[PDB]
Protein backbone atom coordinates (compact mmCIF):
# COMPACT_ATOMS: atom_id res chain seq x y z
CA UNK A 1 0.00 0.00 0.00
CA UNK A 2 3.08 2.17 0.80
CA UNK A 3 6.02 2.22 -1.68
CA UNK A 4 8.35 0.26 0.66
CA UNK A 5 7.26 2.20 3.84
CA UNK A 6 7.09 5.47 1.79
CA UNK A 7 3.24 5.66 1.38
CA UNK A 8 1.91 8.74 -0.47
CA UNK A 9 -0.76 10.02 1.97
CA UNK A 10 -1.13 13.00 -0.51
CA UNK A 11 -2.48 10.81 -3.41
CA UNK A 12 -3.35 7.37 -1.90
CA UNK A 13 -4.29 8.69 1.60
CA UNK A 14 -3.51 4.98 2.09
CA UNK A 15 -7.28 4.70 1.39
CA UNK A 16 -7.10 4.06 -2.36
CA UNK A 17 -3.70 2.54 -1.85
CA UNK A 18 -5.62 -0.75 -1.55
CA UNK A 19 -8.77 0.05 -3.59
CA UNK A 20 -6.82 1.12 -6.71
CA UNK A 21 -4.81 -2.13 -6.45
CA UNK A 22 -8.07 -4.21 -6.26
CA UNK A 23 -10.02 -2.56 -9.19
CA UNK A 24 -6.98 -2.88 -11.43
CA UNK A 25 -6.71 -6.69 -10.90
CA UNK A 26 -10.52 -7.36 -11.24
CA UNK A 27 -11.11 -5.44 -14.50
CA UNK A 28 -7.93 -7.06 -15.91
CA UNK A 29 -9.31 -10.52 -14.81
CA UNK A 30 -12.90 -10.20 -16.16
CA UNK A 31 -11.65 -8.52 -19.37
CA UNK A 32 -8.83 -11.13 -19.50
CA UNK A 33 -11.50 -13.86 -19.32
CA UNK A 34 -13.65 -12.31 -22.11
CA UNK A 35 -15.48 -9.14 -23.28
CA UNK A 36 -18.77 -9.14 -21.24
CA UNK A 37 -21.72 -7.03 -22.56
CA UNK A 38 -21.69 -4.68 -19.48
CA UNK A 39 -17.94 -3.76 -19.91
CA UNK A 40 -16.55 -5.61 -23.04
CA UNK A 41 -13.08 -3.70 -22.69
CA UNK A 42 -13.68 -0.03 -23.84
CA UNK A 43 -17.36 -0.75 -24.82
CA UNK A 44 -18.37 1.06 -21.54
CA UNK A 45 -20.14 4.33 -22.70
CA UNK A 46 -18.69 7.89 -22.06
CA UNK A 47 -17.12 7.18 -18.59
CA UNK A 48 -15.89 10.72 -17.71
CA UNK A 49 -12.04 10.51 -17.54
CA UNK A 50 -12.22 12.72 -14.38
CA UNK A 51 -9.05 11.96 -12.24
CA UNK B 1 -5.67 4.50 -42.49
CA UNK B 2 -6.69 4.80 -46.23
CA UNK B 3 -4.77 1.50 -47.01
CA UNK B 4 -6.45 -0.31 -44.02
CA UNK B 5 -9.83 1.01 -45.18
CA UNK B 6 -9.31 -0.75 -48.56
CA UNK B 7 -7.99 -4.06 -46.98
CA UNK B 8 -10.72 -4.33 -44.25
CA UNK B 9 -13.65 -3.48 -46.62
CA UNK B 10 -12.29 -5.21 -49.78
CA UNK B 11 -9.47 -7.75 -50.32
CA UNK B 12 -7.48 -5.13 -52.32
CA UNK B 13 -3.99 -4.16 -50.91
CA UNK B 14 -2.89 -1.30 -53.27
CA UNK B 15 0.23 -0.63 -51.16
CA UNK B 16 2.32 0.57 -54.19
CA UNK B 17 5.51 0.61 -52.02
CA UNK B 18 5.99 -2.20 -49.40
CA UNK B 19 4.72 -0.32 -46.26
CA UNK B 20 1.39 -1.84 -45.13
CA UNK B 21 1.39 -4.39 -42.26
CA UNK B 22 -0.36 -7.16 -44.36
CA UNK B 23 1.51 -8.29 -47.53
CA UNK B 24 0.21 -10.49 -50.44
CA UNK B 25 2.69 -13.24 -51.47
CA UNK B 26 2.33 -14.38 -55.13
CA UNK B 27 2.04 -18.04 -54.03
CA UNK B 28 -0.23 -18.61 -57.07
CA UNK B 29 2.89 -19.52 -59.13
CA UNK B 30 3.39 -22.82 -57.17
CA UNK B 31 -0.20 -23.44 -55.88
CA UNK B 32 -2.74 -22.96 -58.78
CA UNK B 33 -5.29 -25.44 -60.39
CA UNK B 34 -4.37 -27.67 -57.37
CA UNK B 35 -4.10 -25.44 -54.23
CA UNK B 36 -1.31 -27.79 -53.05
CA UNK B 37 -0.62 -25.60 -49.94
CA UNK B 38 -4.27 -24.46 -49.52
CA UNK B 39 -2.16 -21.28 -49.65
CA UNK B 40 -5.06 -18.86 -49.05
CA UNK B 41 -5.33 -20.03 -45.37
CA UNK B 42 -1.53 -20.68 -45.06
CA UNK B 43 0.99 -18.33 -46.84
CA UNK B 44 -0.87 -16.33 -49.58
CA UNK B 45 -1.95 -13.33 -47.40
CA UNK B 46 0.70 -13.24 -44.60
CA UNK B 47 1.72 -10.57 -41.96
CA UNK B 48 4.79 -8.22 -41.48
CA UNK B 49 6.18 -7.50 -37.94
CA UNK B 50 8.25 -4.22 -38.06
CA UNK B 51 5.50 -2.44 -40.10
CA UNK B 52 2.76 -2.72 -37.38
CA UNK B 53 1.66 0.78 -36.13
CA UNK B 54 2.06 -0.01 -32.32
CA UNK B 55 -1.47 1.34 -31.55
CA UNK B 56 -3.11 -1.39 -33.72
CA UNK B 57 -0.95 -4.26 -32.24
CA UNK B 58 -4.01 -5.49 -30.18
CA UNK B 59 -6.13 -5.69 -33.39
CA UNK B 60 -3.06 -6.72 -35.50
CA UNK B 61 -4.04 -10.42 -35.88
CA UNK B 62 -7.75 -9.62 -36.48
CA UNK B 63 -6.99 -7.21 -39.40
CA UNK B 64 -5.36 -10.04 -41.44
CA UNK B 65 -8.21 -12.46 -40.74
CA UNK B 66 -10.70 -9.63 -41.53
CA UNK B 67 -9.43 -9.25 -45.08
CA UNK B 68 -8.28 -12.78 -45.97
CA UNK B 69 -11.84 -14.08 -45.41
CA UNK B 70 -13.07 -11.50 -48.00
CA UNK B 71 -10.79 -12.96 -50.70
CA UNK B 72 -12.02 -16.60 -50.58
CA UNK B 73 -15.48 -15.33 -51.65
CA UNK B 74 -13.96 -12.52 -53.86
CA UNK B 75 -11.94 -15.38 -55.50
CA UNK B 76 -15.03 -17.56 -56.38
CA UNK B 77 -17.03 -14.85 -58.20
CA UNK B 78 -19.92 -14.57 -55.67
CA UNK B 79 -20.14 -10.73 -55.21
CA UNK B 80 -19.04 -9.71 -51.66
CA UNK B 81 -19.80 -6.05 -50.76
CA UNK B 82 -19.52 -4.35 -47.32
CA UNK B 83 -22.99 -2.91 -46.41
CA UNK B 84 -21.40 0.52 -45.65
CA UNK B 85 -17.73 1.62 -45.88
CA UNK B 86 -17.06 3.83 -42.81
CA UNK B 87 -14.03 6.17 -42.89
CA UNK B 88 -11.39 5.98 -40.04
CA UNK B 89 -9.25 8.86 -38.55
CA UNK B 90 -6.34 8.75 -35.98
CA UNK B 91 -7.41 10.03 -32.59
CA UNK B 92 -5.95 10.11 -29.06
CA UNK B 93 -7.89 9.22 -25.82
CA UNK B 94 -10.82 7.83 -28.01
CA UNK B 95 -10.38 4.33 -29.62
CA UNK B 96 -13.44 4.55 -31.96
CA UNK B 97 -11.39 2.75 -34.66
CA UNK B 98 -11.50 -0.40 -32.34
CA UNK B 99 -15.38 -0.71 -32.59
CA UNK B 100 -15.29 -0.19 -36.44
CA UNK B 101 -12.57 -2.86 -37.03
CA UNK B 102 -14.91 -5.19 -35.07
CA UNK B 103 -18.07 -4.13 -36.97
CA UNK B 104 -16.27 -5.02 -40.26
CA UNK B 105 -14.55 -8.19 -38.91
CA UNK B 106 -17.91 -9.66 -37.81
CA UNK B 107 -19.56 -9.07 -41.25
CA UNK B 108 -16.52 -10.74 -42.93
CA UNK B 109 -16.73 -14.03 -40.95
CA UNK B 110 -20.56 -13.99 -41.05
CA UNK B 111 -20.73 -13.68 -44.91
CA UNK B 112 -18.13 -16.45 -45.57
CA UNK B 113 -19.78 -18.86 -43.05
CA UNK B 114 -23.32 -18.24 -44.42
CA UNK B 115 -22.21 -18.77 -48.07
CA UNK B 116 -20.27 -21.94 -47.03
CA UNK B 117 -23.18 -23.47 -45.03
CA UNK B 118 -25.67 -22.90 -47.93
CA UNK B 119 -23.46 -22.71 -51.12
CA UNK B 120 -20.63 -25.34 -51.06
CA UNK B 121 -22.90 -26.71 -48.22
CA UNK B 122 -20.43 -28.35 -45.79
CA UNK B 123 -23.01 -30.09 -43.55
CA UNK B 124 -24.13 -32.50 -46.39
CA UNK B 125 -20.59 -33.18 -47.79
CA UNK B 126 -19.47 -34.05 -44.20
CA UNK B 127 -22.30 -36.69 -43.89
CA UNK B 128 -21.63 -38.21 -47.35
CA UNK B 129 -17.98 -38.64 -46.25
Amino acid sequence: ISKEVEDCVPVFLKHIAHDIYVCGKTINLLKLCCPRHYLCWSDVPVPRISV
Amino acid sequence: FEVLEKWIYRGIIHDPYSEFMVEEHELRKERIQEDYNDKYWDQRYTIVQQQIPSFLQKMADKILSTGKYLNVVRECGHDVTCPVAKEIIYTLKERAYVEQIEKAFNYASKVLLDFLMEEKELVAHLRSI
